[PDB]
RNA sequence: GAAAUUGUUGAAAGGGAAGGGCAUUUGAUCAGA
RNA sequence: GGAAUACUGCCAGCUGGGACUGAGGACUGCGACGUAAGUCAAGGAUGCUGGCAUAAUGGUUAUAUGCCGCCCGUCUUGAAACACGGACCAAGGAGUCUAACGUCUAUGCGAGUGUUUGGGUGUAAAACCCAUACGCGUAAUGAAAGUGAACGUAGGUUGGGGCCUCGCAAGAGGUGCACAAUCGACCGAUCCUGAUGUCUUCGGAUGGAUUUGAGUAAGAGCAUAGCUGUUGGGACCCGAAAG
RNA sequence: AAAUAUGUAAGAAGUCCUUGUUACUUAAUUGAACGUGGACAUUUGAAUGAAGAGCUUUUAGUGGGCCAUUUUUGGUAAGC
């Protein structure tokens, strides 16, 4: 007549074997990751044995930080930061890669500084910076619980699937971004690296696509 | 009531991510890659090095 | 009525505190503070005295002798973070600090100290005579000269 | 700085509560905002919204708009409830046997309900009986039939009842309402 | 009451909710129903169409009283006799013994025929009458007699 | 589509599970691995100014 | 028996105005515990 | 040929110094370590120690110092302006009341509503009570004579909250008030059609229409009060030259 | 004959199938429109977002503007 030790018993018992779950799962996932890199570093050596040359696959994950302030911004890109959600300067979001969304890319290029964020980057912003979206109020996720209670019913039970699912632009890719808070980074640490942001990554600037150094410009502003 | 950052406070890289333990223990972050010795085509070498 | 007194009163019932997680793990000093080195003092009436560093105390303090034969610097504690140590060690074996813990220097002078103080001191210039100017050297105050950088000087 | 897409501090547009200070009114909203907090109950919800309607948006329900509502097929024995006046209507002359709950009852609509045998009950009794809204059926009145309501949109081509002091010959009706005297609307 | 007025909120503000580019002036746009055809020309066709001109022919020395005559529909026909004659009227439908209905005496004109009454003989008197509410009370077994 | 979408959907149900009936943006090229035989690389400079007029 | 304005006394400052904001020094003064 | 190193990147590698913060206030959670007891850096600071115990901290004030700081009000695209008013101070000083109204809201009653013209009464301008009328509403439409609102479960369709049935649930079905769109039906006007009958010129049945109404289609109104808005009023306050 | 800008569409109010009404239409159940019945939910049919969507009433002020980049007219030009 406690009915409290043989709840409490039962709940320990479902958080080892979730924890289990996702022990294996981010298990697999190393392995993924481990031969998938090494898998494409063969290639390359293979093509240039052979005499040809590994054209690696496109890009299909950009991380886009919007660099610039609210004031003075025309319409339409004031429009397509919105709806990539980059309301705020040092605002970043995960865009899938398609020609849909290049297209916006294109249009917000003078005021985002965009690349293509690496597993380490993304996880370090997920650990550090992640939030999620749930009843419309900004939730640090703190326990696995949470992303499980929102993300669950894509297979998404831990912070790790939400990162998996982010990286390798999964089924519920969408889903998963969306439910992720657009991250709030602080200014770089140790600057912009250039005197003048507001021209292209190419003219010397921070704008634009600076595809595999946005790596360190986000680890910088996380 | 205060949000505590993974990637320090240990603990809490533990609450989160079970297999943080096992990362650590076997120094996945330090992987050797297996050594292979695979040389490039002499076609790859002659138009790198092309003027 | 004055004022008309409010219809509900803050309850005057303290709360207990929550349960702080807050255990009291023991101090890591730095690895220059050993035994039988040579501190200067930088605070404190002893400021500038050069003393030989005992038993590190439960309170986190260092027990310290001049030896006051030597300097007048008697068997007390100092804050580790007020002492610069030096390269200069003697050896404390032989020295018996057991003797002295917090209750010791916890609030004229006790002739029980005074003992302490000449049992310590004893053994202490026991082991400074056989190393050359020692004894000078620890009688001596420490000052910074014109021109001392203390962020190059090696003590 | 925040490039807002929406208006910040935007209050609801909705009533928490009723404008009125009527204090059965109130304690009415408590016991329904415990209803509709604890019970998960689509009722007793509209019930408690309804409770903060005001008077226009609260029209009257006629004996013989309930007696329609019971003749609907399958809802012969549904206690009515109407979050308002419950007004009596003689262009009737079969009223059914039913209970209605209601927060108010004219003398006649109330005299109406027990001879032909049933009950008026007020809507904590509702409560009691049905505390998930079992077996009831809400009824409104007609919001839009206000004498205020056919003045709105007044225009030209819109047939919206001018806002008028007086009526008949001589009283808007000449210029801009027939062809024979410049054009009509 | 004052104290709850919006002009006490003004007070401290210099243009008194009124604005300082266009100020509080006497009559900016004429007095009354000034330049209803010239510069109030589209509130007026917008909001009072059919406001100018004449419409009909006139009438001198109107008396409202000749035209009196309040009606009544059937829908009613049954307010007019008391409540508690109303149930026993109601029961027992008879052909003879009908109730006896003086709409004139109630206040009313003319019946019409709006709503339907219950299969009831009444004896309905009235000045006037409608076709439809005159075949209803047939309908349900009374009959119209005319007064005056 | 609509009509290609029944057929497809109508086929699905009667062989398997997969449908993959909504549009996709055009999508990131994969990997490819491109050949040097017969087609070794040129090597192009940019041209000095002339005038040609 | 207010203010403007003024006398005396006391205190203080004062190289072509004065007044103000943030911060602290110095002088004076003062509540709380 | 075998290495190294640079460069770039990764580590859920280790570790030192510095600064700001310590919100919360029984427990509850997720974890870590431990076989387990239990412990922990795990849902927000504790432990130890010293001095002082008052002008010491702090407040206020004056001054000094560093940096900053144009004169308010007003009209204006633009005022510190070489634009206007203002030497100073006190007191006074400008959206009011009324008639009739729009929206909204509160209240009473509700197909009705409004006691207060007046009568009765009174502890006497109060409060309390009341007949007949009258106003508004319950019927519209037509210039008018005039006519005057159910084919039907007061309609069909689409949606519709809520309710009901089944279902663990998802959902499925039924019923669907308000409300929205749409097609109909009814009343009046207009234009046609023109039965029986006949004061043979009256009557106007029936059936229609790219026509029209501020209509009907199980009433919502009336009264009081409040803000805001409208019009006439001195009409927010002050101001002509004039008549 | 561009670039920019611009209309429409990207579903369940959809696609298809059987057959009822008419005074319209056809040589003609020919069709037209509206219906009755029937099959088709994981991606219900591109992307991204969505402090939600829809709806109504009522009122304030305003109805002198000016400046910058770019397009551009008059003018030699202008802080025109
Ligand atoms: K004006
Ligand atoms: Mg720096
Ligand atoms: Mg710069
Ligand atoms: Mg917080
Ligand atoms: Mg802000
Ligand atoms: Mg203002
Ligand atoms: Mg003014
Ligand atoms: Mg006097
Ligand atoms: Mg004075
Ligand atoms: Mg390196
Ligand atoms: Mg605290
Ligand atoms: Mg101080
Ligand atoms: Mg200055
Ligand atoms: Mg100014
Ligand atoms: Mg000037
Ligand atoms: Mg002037
Ligand atoms: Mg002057
Ligand atoms: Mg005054
Ligand atoms: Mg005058
Ligand atoms: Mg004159
Ligand atoms: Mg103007």
């Amino acid at each position: 007549a406690e009915q409290v030790a043989a709840e409490r018993a039962a709940r320990k018992a479902a958080n080892k074997e979730k924890r289990a779950i996702i022990l294996e799962r981010n298990a697999a996932y190393q392995k993924e990751y481990e031969t998938a890199e090494r898998n494409i570093i063969q290639a390359k050596r293979d093509a240039k044995a052979a005499g040809s040359y590994y054209v690696e696959a496109q890009h299909k994950l950009v991380f886009v930080v919007r660099i610039k302030g609210i004031n003075k911004i025309p319409p339409k890109p004031r429009k397509v930061l919105q709806l990539l959600r980059l309301t705020r300067i040092n605002s970043g979001t995960f865009v899938k890669v398609t020609k849909a969304t290049l297209e916006l890319l294109k249009l917000i290029e003078p005021y985002v500084a965009y690349g293509y964020p690496s597993y380490s980057t993304i996880r370090q912003l997920v650990y550090k910076r992640g939030f999620g979206k749930i009843n419309k109020q900004r939730v640090p996720l703190s326990d696995n619980a949470i992303i499980e209670a929102n993300l669950g019913k894509y297979g998404i039970l831990s912070i790790d699937d939400l990162i998996h699912e982010i990286i390798t632009v999964g089924p519920h890719f969408k889903q998963a971004n969306n439910f992720l808070w657009p991250f709030k980074l602080s200014n770089p640490s140790g600057g912009w690296g250039v005197p003048r942001k507001f021209k292209h990554f190419i003219q010397g600037g921070s704008f634009g696509n600076r595809e595999e150094f946005i790596n360190k410009l986000v680890k910088s502003m996380n | 009531v205060l949000k505590k950052n993974p990637l320090k406070n240990k603990q809490v890289l533990l609450r989160l991510n079970p297999y943080a333990k096992v990362f650590a223990a076997e120094k996945l972050g330090s992987k050797k890659a297996e050594k292979t010795g695979t040389k490039p085509a002499a076609v790859f070498t002659e138009t790198l090095k092309h003027d | 009525s004055a004022q008309k007194a409010p219809k509900w009163y803050p309850s005057e019932d303290v709360a207990a505190l929550k349960k702080t997680r807050k255990a009291a793990r023991p101090q890591k000093l730095r690895a220059s503070l050993v035994p039988g080195t040579v501190l200067i003092l930088l605070a404190g009436r002893f400021r500038g005295k050069r003393v030989v560093y005992l038993k590190h105390l439960e309170d986190n303090t260092l027990l310290i002798s001049g030896p006051f034969k030597v300097n007048g610097v008697p068997l007390r504690r100092v804050n580790a973070r007020y002492v610069i140590a030096t390269s200069t060690k003697v050896s404390v074996e032989g020295v018996n600090v057991e003797k002295f813990n917090v209750e010791y220097f916890a609030k004229e002078i006790k002739a029980e100290r005074v003992e302490d103080q000449k049992v310590v001191d004893k053994a202490l210039i026991a082991e400074i005579k056989k190393t050359p100017l020692l004894k000078q050297y620890l009688s001596a105050s420490f000052s910074l000269k014109n021109g001392d950088k203390p962020h190059m000087l090696k003590f | 700085g925040i490039d807002h897409t929406s208006k910040q501090h935007k209050r609801s547009g909705h009533r928490t509560a009723p404008k009125s200070d009527n204090v059965y009114l109130k304690l009415l909203v408590k016991l329904y905002t415990f209803l509709a907090r604890r019970t998960d109950a689509p009722f007793n919800k509209v019930v408690l919204k309804a409770l903060f309607l005001s008077k226009i948006n609260r029209p009257p329900v006629s004996v013989s708009r309930i007696a329609r509502a019971l003749k609907q097929e399958g809802a012969a024995n549904k206690t009515v409830v109407v979050v308002g006046t419950v007004t009596d209507d003689a262009r009737i002359f079969e009223f059914p046997k039913t209970t209605v709950a209601a927060l108010r009852f004219t003398a006649g609509a109330r005299a109406k309900i027990v001879k032909a045998g049933g009950e008026c009950i007020t809507l904590d009794q509702l409560a009691v009986r049905a505390p998930k809204g079992q077996n009831t059926l809400i009824l409104r009145g007609p919001r839009n039939s206000r004498e205020a309501v056919r003045h709105f949109g007044m225009g030209p081509h819109k047939g919206k009842a001018p806002r008028i002091l007086s009526t008949g010959r001589k009283f808007e009706r000449a210029r801009g309402r027939r062809r024979s005297k410049g054009f009509k609307v | 009451p004052s104290r709850f007025t919006k002009t006490r909120k003004h007070r401290g503000h210099v243009s008194a909710g009124k604005g300082r580019i266009g100020k509080h002036r006497k009559h900016p746009g004429g007095r009354g129903m000034a330049g209803g055809q010239h510069h109030h020309r589209i509130n007026m066709d917008k909001y009072h169409p059919g406001y100018f001109g004449k419409v009909g022919m006139r009438y001198f020395h109107k008396q409202q009283a000749h035209f009196w005559k309040p009606v009544l529909n059937l829908d009613k026909l049954w307010t007019l006799i008391p409540e508690d004659k109303r149930d026993q009227y109601l029961k027992s439908a008879s052909k003879e013994t009908a109730p006896v209905i003086d709409t004139l005496a109630a206040g009313y004109g003319k019946i019409l025929g709006k709503g339907r009454i219950p299969n009831v003989p009444v004896i309905v008197k009235a000045r006037f009458v409608s076709k439809l509410a005159e075949e209803k009370i047939r309908a349900a077994g009374g009959v119209v007699e005319l007064i005056a | 589509r609509v009509k290609a979408n029944a057929a497809k959907r109508a086929e699905a149900k009667a062989q398997g599970v997969a449908v993959q009936l909504k549009r996709q943006p055009a999508q990131p090229r994969e990997s490819r691995i491109v050949s040097t035989e017969g087609n070794v690389p040129q090597t192009l400079a940019p041209v000095p100014y002339e005038t040609f007029i």
